[PDB]
């Protein structure tokens, strides 16, 4: 909004804006290992110890 | 132990391990997260690395 | 969780595999890639032989000229420096072996092989040695000879390569950022006045400009030559020659450990993840 | 195993240059191993330095090369080069180039001007300008001619009445292909690590002129006095003086053998300097849709 005064300066006329944000998109990536010698016997049953 | 005619200003720089007081407000930013989701690397000679 | 659920895709098989249909496509569960490497087997001579070095060593194989002969023997660079040392870092050399004399007659001719100087054409790089019976006769060893170090057995552990540090010059350090993700390790050969001597180069650079970065570096080694010395019977010009033995990762550096005699210490650089490829000689 | 290497960009990428960098997809783009600079080549080729074509050489054959696939804004996605796998690589280069040969690729720096590879990114303070993707014939006859033309500009520039300066840039000149003539980009001074090139290759040309096989001498000089060859169509019936004064000498066949394995030896190394350049090794490139399945050698 404008304020009206009584003088004459140049009167604002109804000024719009109109920004945008855009997104700060960024990810995060960690580092599993695991040894491959001991993942056969998880998908199959124990009988010896 | 004399003077050489020539006065020097010396700059000189210096880290100072400051720790810094965060404050916002509440709710200014929103976070949207994703679903984490799992990937494969090269396989080393010891393991696997996901 | 949605990390365990979504872990069947993940879990193992590398490529794929169609789940059903009217055929059934790609078979890879329950082997996990990572291609095995071949192995090359050599019988050697016990008394050619060391049994206090360790595993991980890089090894060359001089093939045999004689016809008559199932067997056949490997030098090692600290074997090899003694056997020029004796055909002409030594308190090292004289320090693990006693007698160089079946060394130096197990080749038939060494003085000539300098003397013609293609003693880069009859020397084979076979990688690192990884595994070795102990016997006092006709001893089997057994190296890696192309692609990633492992040992035989069922255990499937890790070698790190020796390779000994006073023999080793480093590239990038004697140049003091293109390519931090490859880290290739080469041998070279060098020839001399007063006895040949075998060298090595780590390097992050690519396999085919490294050759002129070497001649960068190996100027004052060629500009003592000629000086004192001319060809004749023409030979001799070729000055060194270098060969590809394969990369490893330099996300893990080299780790300087002790290989260690019961006579003195003697330090050496490990190499932790090395995937072996022997090249073809490239002279300067 | 994997390939997919994320690079994110430091600010907003105008949407001026998302639509071409929509059109340059699938092309080929140097590392530096993330960031945003030196991933491309406007680092150690900018506006300042006169190209030299070989310390961006030194760059781009120092470091895995990177397919560029994807493009968003804040986020692009590439791949890196790993020898065993067949990249898919498609030829979006202006100066175009059919692969009818199907034979082994290479990849040169922008010596076909500087135009033709850029993209300019008014995002960050980053600029980024292509390799070139060309085949084997004719990128290593542009190579041996910007190494003549660096070589031999120079030397005209030393001629005090250098009355033909446009000699070479017209005989020279273009490129050599059977569908046109394609006009490169030339410096006038070669740079430092171009005579670096040229001493080498000086090096071993005045250690392999040393030893000469004699009876070829021969068989030149009687095929001159033959019938002049198509391929003999250089001499213009002349024998040059060099080869009757190296010939006072007889034929032997003692010396022969050793100075045609030393020449083995030498030519092999010179090939090795030659073979500089990461190269891709090509199964059936598909016409019709202008992709190539490509193994790193």
């Amino acid at each position: 909004p404008t304020i009206a005064h009584g003088d004459g300066r140049r009167p604002s006329k109804q000024r719009t804006f109109i920004v945008v944000k855009n997104c700060h998109k960024h990810h995060i990536s960690t580092e599993m290992e695991l040894s491959m010698l001991d993942l056969e016997i998880l998908h199959s049953i124990p009988e010896t110890p | 132990k004399i003077h050489p005619g020539v006065a020097m200003t010396v700059v000189r720089t210096d880290e100072i391990l400051s720790e810094n007081i965060l404050f916002s407000s509440r709710a200014s930013t929103s976070m949207f997260i994703g679903t984490p989701n799992v990937s494969r690397r090269e396989a080393r000679v010891d393991a696997v690395t996901f | 969780l949605s990390a365990a659920a979504v872990w069947r895709a993940g879990l193992l098989a590398p490529g794929e595999v169609a789940v059903a249909g009217g055929g059934s496509g790609g078979g890879s569960f329950s082997w996990s890639g990572w291609r095995p490497p071949v192995f090359g087997d050599f019988l050697i001579h016990a008394s050619s032989f060391n049994n206090a070095e360790a595993t991980g060593t890089p090894l060359f194989q001089f093939k045999q000229s004689d016809p008559f002969s199932g067997v056949d023997a490997v030098f090692t660079p600290l074997s090899l420096f003694i056997l020029m040392n004796h055909g002409r870092l030594t308190r090292m050399a004289n320090l693990l072996y006693d007698s160089p004399a079946t060394l130096a007659d197990l080749v038939p001719d060494f003085g000539r092989l300098v003397a013609d100087r293609r003693f880069h054409n009859f020397i084979t790089p076979v990688g690192p040695l990884v595994e070795n019976i102990k016997s006092t006769y006709l001893n089997k060893i057994t190296t890696v000879v192309h692609g990633p170090v492992v040992s035989k057995a069922i255990p499937r552990s890790t070698v790190k390569v020796t390779v000994p540090q006073e023999a080793f010059v480093d590239l990038d350090a004697w140049l003091s950022q293109p390519c931090p993700a490859d880290a290739r390790l080469y041998v070279a050969l060098t020839y001399e006045e007063a006895g040949p001597r075998f060298t090595f180069f780590q390097s992050s650079r690519g396999h085919c400009q490294i050759m002129n970065i070497l001649r960068i570096y190996y100027s004052p080694s060629i500009m003592h030559r000629y000086a004192v010395v001319q060809p004749l019977h023409i030979e001799e010009l070729t000055f060194g020659a270098v060969a590809c033995l394969g990369t490893f990762s330099a996300t893990d550096g080299w780790r300087r450990s002790a290989f260690n005699y019961r006579g003195s210490s003697l330090p050496v650089v490990e190499i932790d993840s090395f995937y072996s490829n022997v090249s073809d000689w490239e002279v300067i | 195993m994997d390939l997919k290497v994320v690079v994110s960009l430091s600010s907003r990428l105008y949407t001026d240059e998302i639509a071409k960098m929509q059109q340059r997809i699938g092309c080929i783009l140097p590392l530096a191993s993330q960031n945003v600079q030196g991933l491309g080549l406007g680092q150690v080729y900018s506006l300042e330095t006169v190209p030299d074509y070989v310390s961006m050489y030194n760059y781009l054959s120092d470091c895995t090369l990177a397919v560029l696939d994807e493009v968003s804004v804040d986020s692009l996605i590439l791949t890196k080069i790993v020898p065993g796998q067949t990249y898919a690589i498609k030829n979006k280069y202006q100066p175009f180039f059919q692969w009818h040969g199907t034979g082994s690729l290479s990849v040169m720096p922008p010596v076909f001007g500087r135009e033709h590879a850029t993209v300019k990114l008014e995002s960050n303070d980053v600029d980024i300008v292509f390799p070139m993707v060309l085949p084997t014939p004719i990128a290593e006859e542009v190579l041996q001619k910007i190494l003549l033309f660096n070589v031999y500009s120079r030397v005209v520039m030393q001629a005090p009445g250098n009355a033909d300066m446009l000699d070479v840039h017209m005989h020279l000149g273009s490129v050599s292909y059977l569908g046109h003539h394609y006009e490169l980009a030339l410096p006038e001074v070669p740079g430092p690590l171009g005579l670096a090139l040229l001493d080498n290759l000086s090096l071993y040309f005045c250690i392999m002129v040393t030893l000469l096989p004699r009876a070829s001498m021969r068989l030149v000089r009687g095929l001159i006095r033959h019938e002049h060859h198509d391929l003999l169509n250089l001499f213009q019936e002349m024998v040059p003086d060099e080869i009757a004064r190296i010939d006072l000498d007889d034929l032997s066949v003692a010396d022969d053998l050793s100075r045609m394995r030393v020449m083995m030896t030498y030519l092999q190394s010179l090939a090795s300097l030659f073979n500089l350049g990461p190269r891709l090794a090509t199964a059936a490139y598909s016409q019709e849709t202008l992709t190539a399945t490509c193994w790193l050698r």
